[PDB]
């Protein structure tokens, strides 16, 4: 007795056969920006600062 | 009977009266009136009490209840649930929420279903009444009259406002009167007689509670429609009697259009539909019990079987052998005559043809075509790669013959079929193509004709029919012409069975292809004689079986082939030639979502059909053999109109949210000065290419003409009225060169639009003739309204639309999906899938919902788009916007009206902050600018930071000159205009606050749009802001600022103590803050003049206009010399008369009776009828 | 430094900001500059966005998305690899997605 | 006259785009299928070609 089945019905699974990437989802570079602050001298909006927030709060 | 309207006796309506009333004003002679004096004039009394201080009018707070997501309590109609962010969460507050909630009052307004029934109305006794209050009444008011500025003509106690709305009574610009009325539409009765009766309700309300009844009345329904949507859905041939056919009813009549283009619509982005209409039509077979599954097994053995020569035959038939399970037979059965919405192909059987017993799979094949054909056809591909293998495995020579004529062809050539010889397979991907299938074709070969013999044994058995039944009862077909393949017949000899010989033939004359094939193998041998005895077997099973399907199961097929949602005509009505002609949705701006497509299984499992049902149905089951059930058409009557009303509702959301961001209308043409004294008008109209591509492209080319000419090598200035004449719209298309100079003037003396392709100089292209008609006479941009059409079913909405697409931020995708999902859910509709197809194994797919302006035109094997040639698709199918197309339509227009009636663009922007040392009496008074002050215009970069005599003081550059300036004080005057308030920090901002009070300089904000709301005097200020945080507070965010009226607000005391110092006030409006008041400040001054500021109600509304010719709402008129000026299309709100009803209606009484009467034997229900 | 532009409270580099970055040649942009559809499906695919990184590292990654979307092959070729290592003559079905 | 590509030059650029690959696409999960078998052994033909 088999079964009516009006899809596919898999049996086997072919894993991806070759290994390459990995997916990180958020790349990060080679080169970075390194601030030295002057501590003399030194210590505005949602949608703003979601955006330009890390660049003003980095250089300041 | 249907329900498609919501009768609502005493009505509500869009515009109410919100008055902020004082205490502190009272009179001394109280005005006591005779009762009735007092009814028809009472309830209007207690709303402008003696002493109130302003009297406005906006959006009802009940309408657009908290329910619909309406939120009114600032006084704009904000929404929460639409243009929602994306990914990330909403601001506490944003303005965005009122070009969404503007936009959904807008909803609200066009989805409305109410009739004005006549309930409590009591005539009152001239005995009884002011001389006044009698002849404005006209003979019965309504009981539960509403407040009307106008209404109290002699009771107010307040002396000015007597003398002005007297004065504007009694000039005959508008007379005012409450109560019944002789409308022409007087005296109907639908079932009971409609009246007029003139209501205090706003006029938009009044035009919807109007048109509302018009459809429902306009639209003609028989009690005939309904007996004529039963016999569809009920078995052929039986009779209905009863009611009078032709007892209206009273319902919107079924529209047959609107559902059509809406099935369509579903179809292409919703998912489920097919889904949806199988399980309608496969309840309808489960309910018919017409096919069922019985525990024993008596197929292929033929008696004997269980031996082993045996055994192999029986192994190959056992593999393919489905366990008959009740709801995949009925599936089997219902893919039969249902639409397909992705075209699905075989599970495939890898099976080889190495042996007799690979006679069994193409023997199902030949079963599968013989039961379904249209069925088999769909998959027919897939079949032929199968039957290719068994050709060759099996009759090499021929087969060899056959691939090399070709295994495949296009018959186009306005007939005959060329076969292109290469050997590939099938695939699918190109069921759509113009490819068809060699080896089904079946044009005889030469050598191979022994492959076409049993070619020929594939070939559906019934005839098709076309459908009358459905055509007669208005049901939605895209076809044009449906028709059906039916498979069987129906038997006409005392014993002979059409359907059973030909399978007797098919099982005996192409047996001779296991008695005549060579095995090479003891035992294949034996398994051949095996495969000979089963085949004889099996053609025994076939006749009982025979009997039963060609009586009642080509019944069922007949009657269900025309139900209201089988609606498309699949009908391989013959193999040979037939592609499911195809249907797309494009438009304009770049969107093509095809209504028919390939792709591979999707969830719910209805996209692959197993082609080993056939056995099921041919061995464990049972019939009625020659009792019988008839099912109701109720059943499924019902059951499908339920679904095309669902499918309105997914539907309307997703048509209404693309329809607004769609122009709609909208062509925003611009016009330029040929120099000269100019005007904004004159001109000469370009529009960028685009705006009229969509626009004028497709209404121009469903009125079929030719393409409005192109414009030089060298002039023509006549051959524009030649090409105008011809092309009836006027618009001149252009190209290369310079624009003659003679026929410049014909084109700007004649009002043609031109379109251009960009404008980056309108200048370049035209050759000025002197009149700098360039850039020195600065065109001008405005909206164009397709008005030089001229249309009726082309031409829907308003210029009202533009102005809505120009109020909401750009939106994305998601953002698109996010607002219209919003809108699904606020609506009651869940829409789980829409737009995305989901499938099993690639997981769910998410497509864009923006179609703007879609329309249904084929698409032809390319997929490529052709044009509404006519003759070969339905009218239903040439133009709409995807609205009910005919009372969602109308009422929105009255809702776009409404949107943008300006007593409602109530969240104004730019305010203005000068300090003054002065006080106003009222709100909007945006002080002006002085004489010397300068406009130094808010940069960010004059406002650096020197060292002004030992510290480091801020300091500000004028710009007129060079000045410093490193501190607030004698600075330089400057109408300074901030725009992007964004940057800028404190200092700065605590700079210009302090250069705006001591130096006296009148800086000014732009980009915060707040809400105001003018507060009377006695009390205070309740919400109070401050500069220190009205720069530093953000972007889109509109946050509330109320103004204080201070009219009414007496006089200090003779005998008091001085001041010393009062406080002016920093902040202005600067704009108008009073868009909605009617009247202002009712309390007399002195004893007997207006007190300077009060305001009467603007004598628009307090007239009580006439019925139109035709239709809707009219002024007065006017002049005392002439017509009317129609409500809506005039700019101004007032208080006009619905057209109401009496009954209860829908108490009819007895509701349709149908005593319906069976076919009674049905082996004679006659199928056969073309 | 772009995103620096009309936010910083230094004049001088503002400006220099300003009308270093306003000129024909250089310009900023932060978001999605690409967007690119399946054929047979019509849902977006590849979409290229504009990041704030270097490009060294933009430069690779792109080297390695440009082998996959350049490489025109689906898993249904590791159908084929897989029927290297079936018997001889084992059909293999599936789901085609390209 | 064309872009000028970032590599072939000496200095460093800290915003360029990079192409993305969607939700929608996957690589490296396993497949379905579905693999029939050969039935009789006897019957399999090895041979040419």
């Amino acid at each position: 007795t088999k079964v009516i089945f009006n899809g596919l019905d898999v049996n086997t699974e072919v894993q991806p056969l070759s290994d390459d990437f990995k997916q990180i989802s958020d790349p990060k570079g080679y080169l970075t920006y390194s601030v030295k602050y002057e501590d003399q001298f030194t210590k505005a909006s949602e949608a703003d600062d979601r955006i330009v927030g890390p660049t003003v709060n980095l250089f300041k | 009977l249907s329900d498609d309207f919501k009768q609502i006796s005493d009505p509500k309506g869009y515009l109410t009266y919100s008055v902020k009333y004082e205490d502190q004003f009272t009179k001394k002679d109280k005005l006591r009136a005779s009762e009735a004096d007092d009814r028809i004039v009472g309830p209007t009394v207690n709303l402008f009490k003696y002493g109130a201080a302003v009297v406005n009018i906006d959006l009802n707070r009940d309408f657009f209840d908290t329910a619909t997501g309406i939120d009114l309590t600032k006084g704009i109609p904000l929404v929460q649930d639409l243009l929602v962010p994306i990914g990330v969460t909403a601001g506490a507050e944003q303005s965005a929420e009122y070009v969404s909630g503007l936009l959904m009052v807008l909803f609200k307004v066009m989805t409305d279903n109410r009739l004005v029934i006549v309930g409590e109305t009591t005539t009152p006794m001239s005995n009884t009444l002011s001389t006044v209050v009698n002849n404005v009444l006209r003979t019965t008011y309504h009981n539960n009259v509403g407040v009307n500025p106008a209404l109290l003509r002699d009771f107010t106690q307040v002396n000015w406002l007597n003398r002005d709305i007297t004065n504007m009574l009694q000039q005959a610009g508008t007379k005012y009167g409450l109560g019944l009325t002789e409308t022409r539409l007087d005296y109907v009765r639908l079932v009971k007689t409609i009246v007029g009766h003139a209501l205090n309700i706003d006029h938009f309300a009044a035009s919807v509670l109007n048109i509302n009844l018009r459809a429902l009345m306009e639209a003609n329904v028989t009690a005939d429609d309904r007996i004529k949507a039963l016999q569809a859905h009920s078995m052929i041939s039986t009779q209905f009697h009863g009611p009078n056919q032709g007892a209206l009813r009273p319902e919107l009549a079924f529209d047959h259009d609107h559902i059509i283009r809406c099935l369509m619509l579903a179809a292409a982005n919703y998912p489920r539909l097919e889904g949806i209409i199988v399980q309608i039509n496969t309840g309808y077979v489960a309910s018919a019990n017409v096919i069922r599954p019985v525990s024993e097994k008596r197929y292929f053995p033929e008696n004997l079987e269980q031996n082993q020569s045996a055994a192999r035959l029986v192994s190959a038939v056992k593999a393919r052998a489905s366990e008959a399970d009740i709801s995949s037979i009925h599936l089997a059965i219902a893919r039969e005559v249902s639409p397909m919405f992705n075209v699905h192909e075989l599970k495939k059987i890898a099976e080889s043809f190495e042996d007799p017993s690979s006679i069994v799979v193409v023997l199902e094949f030949i079963l599968f075509a013989l039961f379904f054909p249209t069925e088999f056809n769909r998959i027919k591909g897939d079949i032929q790669n199968v039957l290719l293998l068994f050709f060759s495995r099996w009759y090499p020579v021929e087969y060899g013959i056959f691939i090399q004529r070709g295994a495949t062809y296009t018959i186009n050539a306005a007939g005959e079929f060329e076969f292109s010889g290469r050997n590939e397979k099938w695939d699918q991907s190109l069921y759509l193509s113009e490819h068809f299938p060699a080896l089904f074709s079946d044009v005889p070969l030469a050598g191979a004709n022994t492959i076409i013999a049993i070619m020929r044994l594939f070939t559906p058995q019934g005839f098709l029919r076309t459908d009358d039944l459905a055509i007669a009862a208005n049901f939605p077909r895209a076809s044009r012409n449906p028709q059906t393949y039916i498979p069987y017949t129906n038997q006409r000899g005392t014993v002979t069975n059409e359907f059973a010989s030909r399978f007797r033939t098919i099982v005996a004359t192409l047996a001779n292809v296991v008695n005549e094939r060579a095995v090479q193998d003891d035992m294949q041998k034996a398994t051949r004689s095996c495969t000979k005895q089963w085949l004889r077997h099996l053609e025994t099973q076939f006749d009982n079986i025979a009997v039963a399907h060609t009586d009642h199961l080509s019944v069922v097929y007949a009657t269900m082939s025309n139900f209201m949602l089988n609606f498309t005509n699949n009908f391989s009505g013959n193999h040979a030639t037939f592609k499911p002609d195809q249907y797309v949705i494009t438009s304009p701006e770049g969107s093509y979502k095809p209504i028919i497509e390939r792709q591979g299984e999707t969830v719910d499992g209805l996209t692959i059909i197993d082609t080993s049902i056939v056995w099921p149905i041919l061995c464990q089951c049972t019939y009625p053999l020659v009792e019988i059930v008839y099912p109701d058409p109720s059943t499924t009557l019902s059951q499908s109109l339920s679904v095309a009303q669902v499918l309105s509702k997914l539907t309307l959301p997703d048509a209404f949210i693309n329809m607004i961001l769609s122009g709609g209308d909208s062509v925003v043409m611009r016009t330029y000065q040929t120099e000269a004294d100019d005007d904004l008008d004159e001109g000469i109209r370009m529009t960028t290419y685009d705006q009229y591509l969509s626009h004028i492209r497709e209404r121009l080319h469903i009125t079929n003409v030719p393409d409005p000419i192109y414009i030089t090598g060298a002039s023509t200035p006549d051959q524009i009225a030649a090409s105008v004449q011809a092309t009836h719209v006027a618009v001149v298309l252009y190209q290369s060169g310079v624009i003659n100079g003679s026929a410049s003037t014909y084109l700007r003396e004649n009002e043609v639009l031109v379109v251009m392709p960009d404008y980056y100089d309108v200048v370049s292209r035209f050759a000025n003739a002197n009149l700098q008609m360039n850039n020195n006479r600065y065109h001008e941009s405005v909206l164009e309204i397709a008005d030089i059409f001229d249309q009726a079913d082309f031409i829907q909405t308003s210029d009202a639309v533009r102005q809505l697409r120009a109020l909401m931020p750009t939106l994305s995708t998601s953002q698109i999906r996010h607002a219209i999902e919003r809108i699904a859910q606020i609506t009651d509709v869940d829409s789980t899938d829409y737009g995305k197809l989901t499938l099993r194994f690639l997981g769910t797919l998410t497509r864009s919902l923006k179609m703007q302006n879609a329309q249904i035109r084929r698409i032809r094997p390319d997929g490529t788009v052709l044009r509404y040639d006519d003759q070969i698709d339905i009218e239903a199918f040439r133009w709409s916007r995807y609205f009910l197309d005919e009372l969602r339509l109308r009422r929105l227009s009255v809702g776009l009206r409404l949107i943008t009636n300006p007593r409602i663009a109530r969240r104004f922007d730019g305010v203005r902050i000068m300090y003054l040392t002065d006080d106003d009496p009222d709100p909007d008074f945006v002080p002006d600018v002085p004489e010397g002050y300068v406009a130094v215009q808010y940069a960010h970069r004059l406002f650096s930071s020197s060292l002004a005599n030992k510290r480091n003081r801020v300091t500000y550059t004028h710009p007129p000159t060079g000045m410093a300036y490193p501190s607030p004080t004698g600075r330089p005057h400057v109408h300074m205009t901030i725009n992007e308030r964004a940057g800028m920090s404190k200092l700065v901002a605590d700079n210009i606050i302090a250069s705006v009070i001591k130096s006296n300089w009148v800086v000014d904000i732009h980009d915060i749009e707040y809400t105001a709301e003018v507060m009377t005097p006695s009390e205070g200020y309740t919400q109070h802001v401050d500069a220190e945080s009205i720069m530093t507070a953000p972007k889109g965010k509109l946050f509330h600022l109320q103004f204080m009226d201070g009219l009414l607000r007496p006089e200090p005391s003779a005998f008091d103590p001085p001041a010393s110092g009062e406080d002016m006030r920093l902040i202005y409006p600067l704009q108008p803050i009073s868009v909605a008041r009617s009247m202002r400040a009712i309390v007399n001054h002195n004893e007997v003049d207006r007190p300077r500021g009060a305001v009467a109600p603007s004598s628009y509304e307090m007239d009580t206009g006439t019925l139109s010719r035709n239709g809707d709402l009219l002024y007065s008129p006017v002049a005392n010399g002439q017509v009317g000026i129609p409500k809506l299309e005039v700019d101004h709100i007032s208080f006009s008369n619905v057209v109401s009803m009496m009954t209860a209606n829908i108490r009819t009484g007895d509701d349709m009776a149908v005593e319906r009467v069976n076919p009674d034997d049905v082996r004679a229900i006659n199928i056969r009828n073309a």
